[PDB]
């Protein structure tokens, strides 16, 4: 997984 | 010793010729932050921090810290400094990444003064936040409870909170998640850590503030440095963060721990959220998962599976793959592949769009199919593909717009993490040659049928999950949530009400009031003077060979050739824009007179690093007549150039438009890429409708990629079985209609020795190519009416539209435009639409060659209340005072988006777009000193251009069946309704 910010 | 003075030992060192560095590892004596600082004469300089953060629970605490750290910081005490960089500053990255395990925050840029102004910002933001001082950035980026009015239900809301709702509400997101924890049930893969929405709430500021000080701790923290800077000054710069800290054990804490492998195989089915208006027999999958091993794997087995993974599913022509889709069990592939970025090595198989009864049948092919593989093995044309594709990309290691430093970062976090060398990862020249050598002495079947045979199909540890399309899951899920907030409610007293619709309408206006210009002065700035005046030079020369126009760029390219070949479709039938889509994937996934597409495609592997056809199309500044091309884009080793165009003509001219099998899976494919296409990026599909009521660029594009295209679609299945043969002859009049000598445009960058050997394989090319296509000469009008629509999707989430041409007004292009549409962006539209309103974001989009400006939202739980923000903006613009430091970091901000670094193919595809949107370099030189020299008065000016699209614009959504009712009961026949 990979959550980002912009 | 520099090193030892600033508190650093020198653990390790080496050369790697892989990537031209020298790469040394630095342990910080007193705390044991570990910083690998990696030196060559790559101008992209990349930093990075990464944190162990395992979490415990599905409560989203990683994912939270990460946004809030980035929401004030001890040197940076304003609302949110990572917007203040994104407005301000000359970065070429800026992100944050939370893992499953790790988070990680890297920056980069060209220019070493912004560089260091991008590093300090982050390292106090993750060392010094100011999120642990107060609640108040928790609740705002984690959860808090909102009232709007005592007499009214209390909401959840937060920005992580709305996002993971938005995430948990995506099929194939809910699918992975359902396989990696059910993987990995005794780790920390087996908890979420972005947020189950389930149990965000479940989290106090308390245990949050515990997580940062126990894991954001220097101790338990990697540091990467990558690029041409000086090497000294990098310790010196973390010195400031890392002596203000003592030695934690946390690292012992934080230690990810190994799955043990499962003695039998698990097998589940699951529920995604589904519409009611839909066949939901037809749209189950299946997925079968292994996790690989226990054991780090040796070196070559690592490199040998990742080879293996591409000669399985690297190509439309990869067994496995190829296998699956002409099965016709279902639609597409899905969460396949292998991944091998967390502890333990994971590969996954299935396919979505399965009917009901068939899900046994998919899970019986894929086990078939992979003891086919272990038992006959790989043709040796198949391994001889991947050896070349694999060698040639490592060599060209094109990250696209993807910093190059960071790519290997991320390598070498993949194994440092875990305690294992980060060196390693990095080297491949040994093991792949080490690969090659096997593979010739013992075969591909004594390589490759062992790691299938023991790591899968003799691989106990194995989960086959079943997805079912559940049409009432998200309605139940809002019940549940209304009933538990109902007795949060009823559990309150009158006062406690009244208390919390004031920290309701408290923080509201808390996060619509931006830091005045005096508080953001914390964050600085280049000078204007820091500037290049002049754009980034591309050697750029226009010639001519056999009657046709080529443009030349003579760029290091590492004795590669990229080429692109533009043929032009503006005079195609319009019964057969639709169809050029399919004809673009038919050039690629079909054979000839004499070779099947598998032969082919594997020449094209072997002797080229790629080829893709693909429609492009534009309006152009001044004409009413649109840009409208195929492009043929090819790239190769100078030395094959020679094979490259070759096979080029070969796909082109030779390629036979007869196989309706395949042709009916590329439907069935696109159906499904369109429909997840509307379901998590519905503002794409807005956008799309918008630009085609506009302009004739627009209608075109939107007939090949949106809502259109779509219902085409729909329409194609029937007259495949039906009419193959008219299918078949509508392809083959395409091609008649674009393969042409006359006006076809040739785009090469390469060295300039290689440029000159090139030519005579392009002219023989153009030599073997009709002179003049068949078909018009007339670029006929399309439109769509103009019309306010809201297109209905099953989410939880919108995707809110609204545009008008803004040189209707009479409004001249200035390029003052492009700073004040990118300060819209990241201001207005940053603090209300995604911080106020709770979309994941919301933006403004510019066509500068249309005059088209658009404002779009991004999984927004809203829909008027968006627009009404979409309207304000000319009066927040006309409100506004921007001193000359404010207008020095948008137009920096600007330059930086426009000076953006680009690798050669890059740089010579931009100005091969440039050369056909008739943007000619003293356009651009032009346009980059009105950038420069934009004021006060051109923000006001603006202001009464963009008003227009308050006025007379179009409103497109991608919304619920609830919420775009519920709209139009408000602003009655509002929207007119597609299903
Ligand atoms: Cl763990
Ligand atoms: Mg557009
Ligand atoms: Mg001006
Ligand atoms: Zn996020």
């Amino acid at each position: 997984a990979a959550l980002t910010r912009a | 010793d520099e090193a030892e003075k600033l508190g650093f030992e020198k653990v390790s060192e080496e050369f790697i010729s892989e990537c031209k560095s020298k790469a040394i590892l630095f342990k910080h004596k007193k705390t044991g932050c570990e910083v690998m600082s990696v030196s060559n004469e790559d101008e992209n300089k990349v930093f990075g921090v990464v944190f162990r953060t395992p979490p415990k629970d599905s409560t989203g605490i990683p994912h939270i810290l990460q946004h809030s750290v980035l929401c004030g910081s001890r040197k940076y005490p304003v609302k949110e400094p990572f917007v203040e960089l994104l407005k301000g500053s000359l970065h070429t990255f800026l992100n944050a990444f939370t893992y499953p395990d790790r988070t990680c925050y890297p920056v980069a840029s060209t220019n070493t003064k912004d560089f260091y102004n991008l590093v300090d910002v982050y390292l106090d933001a993750v060392f010094f936040p100011k999120c642990v001082d107060d609640a108040h950035t928790f609740q705002q980026e984690g959860w808090h409870y909102e009232l709007n009015d005592p007499s009214e239900d209390i909401s959840y809301k937060g920005v992580v909170f709305n996002e993971m709702k938005g995430v948990y509400s995506q099929p194939d997101n809910i699918l992975g998640r359902i396989a990696q924890q059910a993987l990995s049930p005794e780790n920390t893969y087996g908890v979420d850590s972005g947020g189950d929405p389930k149990d965000i709430p479940n989290l106090t500021f308390e245990e949050f503030k515990e997580f940062h000080r126990q894991y954001y701790h220097p101790s338990n923290a990697r540091i990467w440095f990558y690029g041409d800077d000086d090497p000294v000054h990098r310790l010196r710069v973390l010195s400031e963060y890392l002596d203000m800290f003592e030695a934690s054990p946390s690292p012992n804490s934080s230690k990810i721990k190994f799955q043990k492998l499962f003695s039998e195989p698990v097998r589940l089915v699951e529920k995604y959220p589904a519409g009611r208006d839909g066949d939901l027999k037809k749209k189950h999958m299946l997925c079968v998962n292994w996790l690989l091993s226990e054991k780090p794997l040796d070196l070559q087995t690592q490199l040998a599976l990742g080879f293996l993974d591409h000669l399985m599913l690297g190509t439309p022509a990869s067994p496995l793959r190829k296998i699956l889709l002409e099965s016709g069990l279902g639609e597409a592939l899905v969460s396949s592949g292998l991944s091998d970025e967390l502890l333990q090595p994971q590969f996954g198989i299935g396919l979505k769009g399965v009917s009901e009864e068939n899900v046994q049948k998919v899970e019986e092919l894929i086990m078939d199919t992979l003891k086919k593989l272990a038992e006959e093995g790989f043709d040796n044309d198949a391994v001889e593909a991947s050896m070349n594709t694999i060698e040639f990309s490592l060599r060209e290691n094109n990250t696209g717009s993807f910093p190059r430093g960071l790519s290997l970062m991320l390598q070498s976090i993949s194994k440092w993490i875990y305690d294992m060398d980060p060196f390693e990862p990095l080297k491949y020249t040994e093991p792949l040659k080490a690969l090659k050598t096997r593979i010739a002495e013992e075969g591909s079947k004594a390589v490759f049928s062992p790691l299938i045979e023991k790591l899968i199909l003799n691989n106990s540890h194995r989960v086959t999950i079943e997805m079912q399309p559940d049409p009432e899951k998200a309605t139940q899920e809002e019940v549940e949530e209304k009933n538990i907030l109902e007795k949060v409610k009823a559990a309150m007293t009158e006062e406690d009400l009244a208390e919390l619709a004031r920290a309701t309408e408290e923080l509201k206006l808390k996060q619509e009031t931006p830091d005045p210009p005096e508080a953001l002065r914390c964050v600085p700035s280049l000078n204007l003077g820091d500037i290049p005046k002049e754009p980034t030079y591309v050697p750029t020369e226009v010639g001519d060979i056999n009657g046709v126009k080529v443009l030349r760029h003579d760029l290091f390219t590492n004795d590669i050739i990229y080429t692109e070949v533009v043929f032009d479709i503006g005079s195609l039938k319009h019964e057969l824009l639709p169809l050029v889509p399919l004809f673009c994937q038919s050039l690629l996934e079909m054979g000839t007179k004499d070779l099947t597409f598998v032969q082919l495609n594997q020449l094209i592997g072997r002797k080229t690093g790629g080829i893709s056809v693909y429609p492009l199309t534009s309006s152009v500044r001044g004409k009413d007549e649109p840009c409208s091309k195929i492009i043929v884009r090819g790239k190769s080793m100078a030395g094959r150039a020679d094979d490259l165009f070759n096979l080029m003509n070969c796909l082109l001219q030779e390629v036979q438009f007869t196989d309706q099998q395949r042709f009916k899976q590329f439907v069935s494919q696109s159906r499904a890429r369109m429909e997840n296409r509307l379901r998590g990026s519905g503002h794409g599909i807005a956008a799309a409708r918008m630009d085609a009521m506009l302009n004739i660029a627009g209608w075109m594009s939107e007939q090949m990629g949106g809502l259109s295209y779509l219902e085409f679609l729909h329409t194609l299945e029937k007259k495949v079985d039906e009419d193959w043969e008219g299918i078949s002859s509508s392809l083959e009049e395409i091609r008649r209609s674009l393969l042409a000598r006359n006006g076809c445009i040739v785009n090469m960058t390469a060295d300039g020795k290689s440029l000159t050997n090139v030519e005579k394989s392009v002219a023989k090319f153009l030599d073997l190519l009709p002179e003049n296509p068949s078909g018009g000469l007339v670029t006929w009008d399309g439109r769509l009416p103009l019309r306010n629509e809201a297109i209905v999707i099953p989410t939880q989430v919108n995707y809110v539209g609204k545009a008008g041409n803004i040189y209707s007004t009479g409004y001249e292009l200035d390029g003052s435009a492009y700073v004040i549409s990118k300060h819209i962006s990241n201001t207005w539209l940053w603090d209300r639409v995604r911080v106020s309103g709770g979309a994941y974001g919301g933006f403004c989009d510019f066509d500068s060659h249309s005059g088209v400006f658009s404002y779009l939202s991004y999984r927004d739980p809203n829909l008027l209340k968006t627009l009404d923000i979409y309207d304000g903006t000319g009066d927040f613009l006309r409100g506004l005072d921007v001193d000359q430091e404010t207008l020095t970091k948008a137009i920096i901000g600007t330059i930086g988006d426009v000076d953006s670094y680009q690798l050669p193919d890059a740089k010579g595809y931009s100005s091969l777009l440039r050369h056909l949107l008739g943007v000619t370099d003293e356009e651009r030189q032009r346009k980059r000193e009105e950038i420069l020299t934009t004021s006060l008065k051109d923000f006001k000016d603006f202001a009464q251009a963009i008003d227009v699209v308050r006025d007379k614009g179009v409103a497109v959504a991608v919304a619920s069946a609830e919420d775009i009712d519920a709209a139009n009961n408000e602003r009655s026949n509002f929207f007119e309704v597609k299903k």
